[PDB]
C-alpha cells in the first residue's frame, strides 16, 4: 500500500449509486449501441444507436398522448428533459414518436443531413445523459458525428442492462440545467 | 512497457517550411501527459509543448501541439535557423514513469553536394609504434548518407573501421566524414594497395581513392 | 443558486459531526466513517464532488425514510431538489474538461489519506478519468503529498487547541 | 533571483565505483515540486533515470538503475541528490535534474532544468594523445592531424596556433575498443601554399596536462 | 449554481499559482502577471468581477487550443458553460445598480496596487462607471487605502511564515 | 448563480458596517441595529435566511427610493433581481424539510443573543416551525449555547486586536 | 502617479474583450441608433432604433424558417435569446420577421401604444444586450420610453462597427438568465 509522509496510507472508496434507484434516474451503458436510463425497480428507458428504424412516419402526437394519459409520467419527463436539452433543434420532421397504449417510442433520424447537423444536437444530448460509458458509443468544437442512422428511445423493463458501466445519476442530474437552453422560438 | 516512436527519424526541410513531427505510442494515452522538448547540443532540453497543446513560456508560437489517443503531433509553421535541432516527445504515468521518444532531428535541406574524397597513408611514427591508421576523408557533402568501403589488395574489409561525422556546417549546411581503418603493423605490410570507396548520391559513379605503400 | 442541504449524522458518535457511508452506499467495501473536520468542509467548499455526493446520498436516505413510497416511482422530488444537493456547475466543469481531453471526475471513485495509527481521514477527493482510463496515482502524487501536509497541519492545530 | 537549478558533482570513476550528483534550487519554492533525473548516454536519446515526489514520500527508478541508484532530497537545503552506486560503463552519460509538479491542475512537464553533469565510467587511465600527421598527397589539398589513444575527453585542436581557422573540420571522437578515444582534425588548403606555408596542429588535452604541436609536411 | 472553472497557469513560474494576462488580452498594454495570493482568492470570492473575467479568458484560451475550430462560429459552448465561468448574479448586481443610478462595473477597466520595489500586486478591482462617466480615483480613495493595508498585512503574514 | 447584493448602511455610525432594521420592517417592535461583525457574515455565508432577508429589505428600500413608482405595480424588477438577493436553494431546503416533517424556517421569526451590558448582538438565526407549531427554546437550547460561545470567542478576539 | 502608503503605486488594466470573439458574442455601440452584437469574424447582428420600417406585414414565419434551415444557427439563437428575455410580451402582431433565403430580419413595432407598453419590454431587453454603450440610445421603475418607432434586428457583415463603445460579452452573457422569465402562458 502507498504511504505518504510515513504515516498516511492512501485509500479509496467507490460509491454504489444504485442505492439512489428509488429517488432519481440511473444511467448506464450496456455496449457500444445500447444505453439505458432506469427509474426505480420496474421501468426504464433504452437509448439505441442503430441503423434499423422502428417508425416510418413523421408524426409525434404528443398532444394526443397527453390527453390519453396512459404513459409513465416519469419516463415522459425524461423524454421531455432529453428533447428540451437538444441545442438548436429545428427539424421537427427528424423526430418521430409512437405513444399508442402508453408506451414510449421516440426516434431521432440522425441521417437528415458538421456542427449544423441535427445529429450533432441529438448526439450531444445523448452524450451528456449516458455520460458514464457513452465514450464507447462514438469517437471538433464539441460537435460530434456518427455512422449510425437513428437514435431510438424506447421504454424497457428493469433488467441487468448495466453490463459495461455501473449505474450513475450524474448524467441525468447535470442535464437538467440544459433544458430550454439554446432553444429556438417558434 | 510504453514505447513512443517518433517519425521521421530525420526530417530534412529548408528554412521557412512547415515541419510536422510525429509521435506514436504503444498504448492509448491521456493527452494531458504528452510533452515535447527541443534539445540543442550545447544546452539542456527545452520544454516546448505540455498537455499535448499548451505552449510553454518563451516558445515562439510557430511551435504547436495536437493529438489524441495514440498519435501526437508537434508542428513548426515556419522553420527558422535556430529551429534545427533534436525534438523529443514525452509521456508521464505509465512504465517507464517518464517515457521518451527516440528523437527526431530536423536538418537543413540543401542542394545535393558531392563529397571530395582524400586518402591519407599511415605516418611512419605510427608504424614505429606498431599500429597503422589509414584515414579516408569525405569533405563538404549533402545529404549525410554516404557509404565508405575499405578495400586492401582488392579485398572488402569489415569490422576494422570506425566512422565519425561532423555536424551540419552553420554556413553551407554540408557534412564531412572520416573513416579510420586501424590495422597492426604486421597486417599493414602484408598487403600493398589501400583504397577507400565512396558512394554518395552526388557522385556520378562510386569514387575510389587509393595508395600503394611507398 | 447555491447548495444548502445539511448532513445530519451525529448520533452515538464521540463528537457531533462527520458522516458514515454505510455498506449499502459503497461498492464491495465495509462502512467508512469520516470525521467532523473533513465533512464540515462540505458546508463551505463550492467544488468538492464528494461533498455533493454526500448530500445526494443523505437526501436519498432522508427522503426514503421520511416520505412514503409511491406506487409508481416519481422523479418529481429529485427534479425539485437537485440544486440544493449538488452544484450543477461542478459537473458542468467536469463535462467541459471531458469535452477538452482533460482528466475529469465521473463521481464514482474517490481517494483519501488515512493515518495508520490514529485513523484520522482526509476529505475524499475524486479520482479522475479520461476516455475510460483512470489516472494513475503517479499522475497526482504531489496532490496526495500536500493532502498529507494539510493533515499534519491540522493534527498540529488540534494538539495546540487541546490544552 | 532567476528560476534555476544549479548542478554539481560528476566526473570519472571506474566500474563498480560511486558518484553523488546534486542539484540546488534557486529562486523557486523547491518543496512544491517533484524532482527528476534524466541522462543522455552518448549517441543515444533522452532517458529518464529516477524521480522523487515533492515531499520525498515516493521515489521511482528506471529499471536499469534500480538497486544501484538512490534519489533523495533535502527541502530545508532546497537540494536534490542522486547517489549512483555500482556504476557500469553504460552509465556514461550527461545527467540533468529537472523539476515537475504532479497535480490534477496541471499537465505533466519538466519546465526547469539544470545544466549538464558529465559522468564517465571507465577502467581506462588518463592518458595524453599521440598526434600523428595526415600528410597531403592542382586545386586544393587536404592535410590534418590524427589525435589517437587519449582519455578522457575533451581535446582542443587548433591550427597554426589559432591563426588558421577557415575550412578546418575537427571530427567528433570515436571510442575505440581499447577504452581510449581517437579523432582526426583536417583542413583543406590551396595546393600552391604547400611549400610556402607551414602547417601546425596544436593538440591540448587538459585532463592529462599534455600540449602537443606537430608539423604536417608533404611526402 | 456556483462557478467552478479553475485557472491553470503554473508553468515556469517561481511558485505554482497566479495568472498572467498576455498582451492579446489587454488593451494597449504589455503582459501583466498576478501572483498566487491574489489570484487564489478567485477560488473563494463570490463577488469579484475580475475573477469572473479571469475564468472567461482562460476558458476562451483553453477552448480554442483544445477544441478544433468549426466552419461557422457556434455559440453553443459558451451557452453551455457560462455559469461555470461567471456569476450571472454578479452582473445582475451591476445591472440593478445601473438601473438605480449607482456606480457600477462594466467589466472593462480595473485597478490594483503595485509595490514599488517588490512588485507585489493586489487582486484588481473593477473601476466603476455611471452614465458613461467613470469614477475618479478620489471617489474611492479610501478603498485604495484599505487595499494598501491588506497588502501590508499580507506582507507581514509572509515574513512571519517565511521562517 | 450566487447572491451579490451588498448592504449599504454606514452613515452616522461609530464604525462602517452593520445594518439597522427600522420600525417599519419589524412587527410591533422598535428599531434594532446589528453591528458589522454580525452583518459582515452575510457577505460570505450561503445558508443564513436572515441574511437573505436583509438583502431583500435593503433592495426594497433602495428600489423604492431610487426608482420612480409606476402607475400599476409591476413585479418585473423583483423577478429580475430575486436571485441576487436570496438563495433560492436555501428556501428549497426549507421546503424539503417541511415536506419531510423536519422543523423548517418560514423566514418570519428570528432569535439572537444580546450582551446585557455591552449590547453586542449575534447574527439572528431563524426560529424554526413545523405544522404551524414553532419550536420551543428548549428544542434548540444547545444552539443558543454555542452562539454564546462564539460571542465570547469574538469578544476575546476583539480585546486582543484592540491593542 | 498615485502612491498609497508610500510604497504601493496605483495601476490600471483594461481587458481586450475581442480576444473572445471566437467563443462568445460581442456587443458594442456604433452611435445612438446603431448597435451591434457580433459573432466571430464573419457574421453578426445589427440592432437599429429607427423611424423607418422595413417590414409592412405582420407575419413571423419561424416554423417555415426552421424547416428550410437556411439561417445562421448562432444568430437564430441570439434572436431567440433576445425575444425570450422580453418581459410580459403579449402583442405578437408587434413583431414582424422575414427569413427569406436564410437572412435574419426582425422588426419590433415600438409604436403599438408607460410600463405596460410592449416597447418597454423590448427596450429593456435592448438595454441589457447592448449594455456597453446603450446609455446613449435613450434617456421610472426601470420602465423606458423612446421617440423611435421601431427596433430592427438584421444580420450584418463583420466590419469596424464598434465606433462608440468597445466590444464586450457581458450584455449577452448576463441576458442568458432572463430567458423564459416573466414569460406568459399561451
Ligand atoms: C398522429 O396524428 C395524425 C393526425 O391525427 C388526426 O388528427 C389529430 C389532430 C387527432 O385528432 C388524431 O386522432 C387524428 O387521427 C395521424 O395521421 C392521420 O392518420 C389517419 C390514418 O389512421 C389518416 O386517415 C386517413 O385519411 C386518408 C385521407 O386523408 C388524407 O388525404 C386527405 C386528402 O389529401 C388529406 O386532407 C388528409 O389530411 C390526409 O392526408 C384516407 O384515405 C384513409 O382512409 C383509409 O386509410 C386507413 C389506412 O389503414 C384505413 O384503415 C381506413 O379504413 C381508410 O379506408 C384514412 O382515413 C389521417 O388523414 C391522418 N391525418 C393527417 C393529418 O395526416 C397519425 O396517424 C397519428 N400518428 C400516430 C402514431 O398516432
Ligand atoms: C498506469 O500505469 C500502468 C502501469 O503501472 C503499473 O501498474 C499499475 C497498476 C501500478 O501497479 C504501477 O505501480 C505499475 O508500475 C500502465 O499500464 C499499461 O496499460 C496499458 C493499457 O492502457 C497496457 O497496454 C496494453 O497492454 C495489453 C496487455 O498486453 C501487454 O502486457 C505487458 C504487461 O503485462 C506489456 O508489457 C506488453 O507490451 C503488452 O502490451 C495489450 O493487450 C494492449 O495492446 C493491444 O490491445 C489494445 C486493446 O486491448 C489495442 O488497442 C492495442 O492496439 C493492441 O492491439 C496494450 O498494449 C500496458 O501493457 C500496461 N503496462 C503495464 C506495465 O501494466 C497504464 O497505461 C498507466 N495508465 C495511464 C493512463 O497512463
Ligand atoms: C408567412 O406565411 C403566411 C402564410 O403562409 C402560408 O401558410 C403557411 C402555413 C405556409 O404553408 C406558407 O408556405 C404559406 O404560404 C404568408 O401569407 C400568405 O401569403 C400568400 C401570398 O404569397 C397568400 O396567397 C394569396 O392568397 C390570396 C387569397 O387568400 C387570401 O384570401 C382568402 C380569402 O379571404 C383567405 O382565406 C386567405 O387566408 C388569404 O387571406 C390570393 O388572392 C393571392 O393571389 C395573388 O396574390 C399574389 C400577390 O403577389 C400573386 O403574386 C399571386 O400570383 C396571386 O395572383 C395569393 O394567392 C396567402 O393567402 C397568405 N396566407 C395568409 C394566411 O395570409 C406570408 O406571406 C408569409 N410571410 C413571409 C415573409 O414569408
Ligand atoms: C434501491 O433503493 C432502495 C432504497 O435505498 C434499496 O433498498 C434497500 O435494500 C437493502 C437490501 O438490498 C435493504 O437491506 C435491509 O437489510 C436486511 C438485512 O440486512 C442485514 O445485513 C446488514 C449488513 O449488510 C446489517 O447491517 C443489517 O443490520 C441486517 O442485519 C434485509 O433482509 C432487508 O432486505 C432490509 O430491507 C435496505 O433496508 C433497503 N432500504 C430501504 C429503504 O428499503 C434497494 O436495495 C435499491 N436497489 C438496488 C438494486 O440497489
Ligand atoms: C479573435 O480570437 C482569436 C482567438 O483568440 C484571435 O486570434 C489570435 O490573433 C493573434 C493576432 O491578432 C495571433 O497572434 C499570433 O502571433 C503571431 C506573431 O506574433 C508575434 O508577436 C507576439 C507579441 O505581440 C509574440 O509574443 C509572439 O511570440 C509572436 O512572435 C502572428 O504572426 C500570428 O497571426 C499568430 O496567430 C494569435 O495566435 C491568435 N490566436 C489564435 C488561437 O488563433 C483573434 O485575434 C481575435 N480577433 C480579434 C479581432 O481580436
Ligand atoms: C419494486 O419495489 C416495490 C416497492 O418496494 C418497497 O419499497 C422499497 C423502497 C423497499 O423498501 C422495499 O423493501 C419495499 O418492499 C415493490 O412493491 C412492494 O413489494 C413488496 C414486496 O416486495 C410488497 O410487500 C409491497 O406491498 C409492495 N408495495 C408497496 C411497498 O407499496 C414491487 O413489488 C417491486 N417490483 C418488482 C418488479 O420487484
Ligand atoms: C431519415 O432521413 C433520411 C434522409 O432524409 C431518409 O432517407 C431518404 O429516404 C427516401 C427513400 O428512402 C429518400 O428521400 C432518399 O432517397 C433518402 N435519402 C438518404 C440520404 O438516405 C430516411 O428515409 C429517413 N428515415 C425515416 C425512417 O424516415
Ligand atoms: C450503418 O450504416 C452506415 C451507412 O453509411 C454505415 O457507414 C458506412 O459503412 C461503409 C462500410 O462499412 C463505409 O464504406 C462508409 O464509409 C460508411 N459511411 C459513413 C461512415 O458515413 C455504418 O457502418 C452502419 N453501421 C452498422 C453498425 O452497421
Ligand atoms: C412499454 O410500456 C408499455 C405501456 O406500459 C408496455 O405495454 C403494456 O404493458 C403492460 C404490463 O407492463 C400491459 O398490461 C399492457 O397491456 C401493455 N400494453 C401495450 C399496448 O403493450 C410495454 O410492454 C413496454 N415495453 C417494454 C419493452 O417494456
Ligand atoms: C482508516 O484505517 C483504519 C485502519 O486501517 C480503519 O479502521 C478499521 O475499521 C474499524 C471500524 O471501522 C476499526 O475499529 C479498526 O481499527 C479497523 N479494522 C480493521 C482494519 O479491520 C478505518 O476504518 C479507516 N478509515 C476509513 C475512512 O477508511
Ligand atoms: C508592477 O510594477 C513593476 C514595476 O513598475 C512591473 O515590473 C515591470 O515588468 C517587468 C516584467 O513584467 C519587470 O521585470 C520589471 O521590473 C518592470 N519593467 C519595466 C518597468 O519596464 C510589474 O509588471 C508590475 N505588475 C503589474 C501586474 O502591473
Ligand atoms: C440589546 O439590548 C440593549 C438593552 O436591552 C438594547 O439597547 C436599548 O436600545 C437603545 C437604542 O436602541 C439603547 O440606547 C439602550 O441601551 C436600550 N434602550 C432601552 C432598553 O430602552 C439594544 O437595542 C439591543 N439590541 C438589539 C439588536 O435588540
Ligand atoms: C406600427 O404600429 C402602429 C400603431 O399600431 C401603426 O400605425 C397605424 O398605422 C395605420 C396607418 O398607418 C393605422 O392603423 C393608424 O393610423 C396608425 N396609428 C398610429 C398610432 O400610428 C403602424 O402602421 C405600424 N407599423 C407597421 C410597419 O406595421
Ligand atoms: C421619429 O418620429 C417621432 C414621431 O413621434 C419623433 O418624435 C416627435 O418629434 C416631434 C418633432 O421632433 C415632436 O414635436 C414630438 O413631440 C415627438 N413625439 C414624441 C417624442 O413622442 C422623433 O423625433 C423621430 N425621430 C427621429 C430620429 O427622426
Ligand atoms: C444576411 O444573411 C443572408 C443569408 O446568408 C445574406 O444573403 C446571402 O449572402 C450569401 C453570401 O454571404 C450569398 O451567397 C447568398 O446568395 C445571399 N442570399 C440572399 C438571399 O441574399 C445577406 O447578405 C446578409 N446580409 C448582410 C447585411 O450581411
Ligand atoms: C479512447 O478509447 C477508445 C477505445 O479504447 C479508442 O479507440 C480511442 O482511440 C481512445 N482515445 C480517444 C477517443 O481520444
Amino acid at each position: 500500500t502507498s504511504l505518504y509522509k510515513g504515516v498516511y496510507e492512501l485509500q479509496t472508496l467507490e460509491l454504489n449509486m444504485e442505492t439512489l434507484n428509488m429517488t432519481m434516474p440511473l444511467s448506464c451503458t450496456k455496449n457500444n449501441s445500447h444505453h439505458y436510463i432506469m427509474v426505480g425497480n420496474e421501468t426504464g428507458l433504452e437509448l439505441t444507436l442503430t441503423n434499423t428504424s422502428i417508425i416510418n412516419h413523421k408524426f409525434c402526437n404528443l398532444s394526443d398522448a397527453h390527453k390519453k394519459n396512459l404513459y409513465d409520467h416519469a419516463l415522459m419527463s425524461i423524454i421531455s428533459t432529453f428533447h428540451l436539452s437538444i441545442p438548436n433543434f429545428n427539424q421537427y420532421e427528424a423526430m418521430s414518436c409512437d405513444f399508442n397504449g402508453g408506451k414510449i417510442s421516440v426516434q431521432y433520424n440522425l441521417s437528415h443531413s458538421h456542427c449544423g447537423t441535427v445529429a450533432n444536437g441529438v448526439l450531444q444530448t445523448f452524450m451528456r445523459m449516458a455520460w458514464g460509458g457513452s465514450y464507447i458509443a462514438l469517437d471538433n468544437w464539441d460537435c460530434i458525428m456518427t455512422s449510425y442512422q437513428y437514435l431510438i428511445i424506447q421504454n424497457t423493463t428493469w433488467e441487468d442492462h448495466c453490463q459495461f458501466s455501473r449505474p450513475s445519476p450524474i448524467g441525468y442530474l447535470c442535464l437538467l440545467s440544459q433544458r430550454t437552453r439554446d432553444i429556438y422560438i417558434s | 512497457d510504453i514505447v513512443l516512436t517518433q517519425s521521421p527519424g530525420t526530417l530534412s526541410l529548408s528554412p521557412g517550411e512547415r515541419a510536422t513531427l510525429s509521435c506514436r505510442a504503444s498504448q492509448s494515452v491521456i493527452s494531458y501527459y504528452v510533452a515535447w522538448y527541443q534539445h540543442k547540443g550545447g544546452q539542456a532540453p527545452r520544454l516546448l509543448i505540455y498537455g499535448a497543446s499548451s505552449r510553454a513560456t518563451g516558445v515562439p508560437d510557430r511551435f504547436s501541439g495536437s493529438g489524441s489517443g495514440t498519435d501526437f503531433t508537434l508542428t513548426i509553421s515556419s522553420l527558422e535557423p535556430e529551429d534545427f535541432a533534436l525534438y523529443y516527445c514525452q509521456y508521464y504515468g505509465s512504465s517507464p514513469l517518464w517515457a521518451f521518444g527516440q528523437g527526431t532531428k530536423v536538418e537543413i535541406k540543401r542542394t545535393v553536394a558531392a563529397p571530395s574524397v582524400f586518402i591519407f597513408p599511415p605516418s611512419d611514427e605510427q608504424l614505429k609504434s606498431g599500429t597503422a591508421s589509414v584515414v579516408c576523408l569525405l569533405n563538404n557533402f549533402y545529404p549525410r548518407e554516404a557509404k565508405v568501403q575499405w578495400k586492401v589488395d582488392n579485398a572488402l574489409q569489415s569490422g576494422n573501421s570506425q566512422e565519425s561525422v561532423t555536424e551540419q556546417d552553420s554556413k553551407d549546411s554540408t557534412y564531412s566524414l572520416s573513416s579510420t581503418l586501424t590495422l597492426s603493423k604486421a597486417d599493414y605490410e602484408k598487403h600493398k594497395v589501400y583504397a577507400c570507396e565512396v558512394t554518395h548520391q552526388g557522385l556520378s559513379s562510386p569514387v575510389t581513392k587509393s595508395f600503394n605503400r611507398g | 443558486g447555491t447548495f444548502t442541504w445539511t448532513l445530519s449524522d451525529s448520533e452515538g458518535k464521540d463528537t457531533p459531526g462527520g458522516y458514515c457511508l454505510t455498506r449499502w452506499m459503497l461498492i464491495e467495501a465495509e462502512l467508512k466513517c469520516f470525521g467532523n473536520t473533513a465533512v464540515a468542509k462540505c458546508n463551505e467548499k463550492h467544488d468538492e464532488e464528494f461533498c455533493d455526493m454526500l448530500r445526494l446520498f443523505d437526501f436519498n436516505k432522508q427522503a426514503i425514510q421520511r416520505l412514503k413510497a409511491p406506487a409508481q416511482t416519481s422523479i418529481q422530488l429529485i427534479n425539485k431538489a437537485v440544486n440544493a444537493l449538488i452544484n450543477d456547475q461542478l459537473c458542468m466543469k467536469n463535462h467541459l474538461r471531458d469535452i477538452m481531453g482533460i482528466p475529469y471526475c465521473n463521481y464514482s471513485k474517490y481517494w483519501y489519506l488515512n493515518h495508520t495509527t490514529t485513523g484520522r481521514t482526509s476529505l475524499p477527493k475524486c479520482w479522475l478519468v479520461s476516455n475510460g482510463s483512470y489516472l494513475n496515482e503517479t499522475h497526482f502524487s504531489d496532490d496526495i503529498e500536500q493532502q498529507a501536509d494539510n493533515m499534519i497541519t491540522e493534527m498540529l492545530q488540534k494538539e495546540y487547541m487541546e490544552r | 533571483d532567476e528560476v534555476q537549478l544549479v548542478q554539481s558533482g560528476g566526473g570519472l570513476v571506474r566500474p563498480g565505483g560511486s558518484l553523488r550528483l546534486s542539484c540546488a534550487a534557486a529562486g523557486f519554492t523547491f518543496k512544491s515540486y517533484s524532482m527528476n533525473w534524466v541522462r543522455q548516454a552518448p549517441g543515444r536519446g533522452l532517458e529518464w533515470v529516477s524521480s522523487i515526489t515533492s515531499g520525498g514520500s515516493k521515489t521511482y527508478y528506471a529499471d536499469v538503475v534500480k538497486g544501484r541508484f538512490t534519489v533523495s532530497r533535502d527541502n530545508a537545503k532546497q537540494s536534490l541528490y542522486l547517489q549512483m552506486n555500482s556504476l557500469r560503463a553504460e552509465d556514461t552519460a550527461i545527467y540533468f535534474c529537472a523539476r515537475s509538479l504532479h497535480s490534477t491542475s496541471q499537465p505533466s512537464y519538466m519546465d526547469v532544468w539544470g545544466r549538464k553533469i558529465t559522468v564517465i565510467v571507465s577502467s581506462a587511465s588518463t592518458k595524453g594523445p599521440s598526434v600523428f600527421p595526415l600528410a597531403p598527397s592542382g586545386g586544393t589539398a587536404a592535410l590534418g592531424c590524427l589525435v589517437k589513444d587519449y582519455f578522457p575527453e575533451p581535446v582542443t585542436v587548433s591550427w597554426n596556433s589559432g591563426a588558421l581557422t577557415s575550412g578546418v573540420h575537427t571530427f567528433p571522437a570515436v571510442l575505440q575498443s581499447s577504452g581510449l578515444y581517437s579523432l582526426s582534425s583536417v583542413v583543406t588548403v590551396p595546393s600552391s601554399s604547400l611549400g610556402t606555408q607551414t602547417y601546425i596542429c596544436n593538440v591540448n588535452h587538459k585532463p592529462s596536462n599534455t600540449k602537443v604541436d606537430k608539423r604536417v609536411e608533404p611526402k
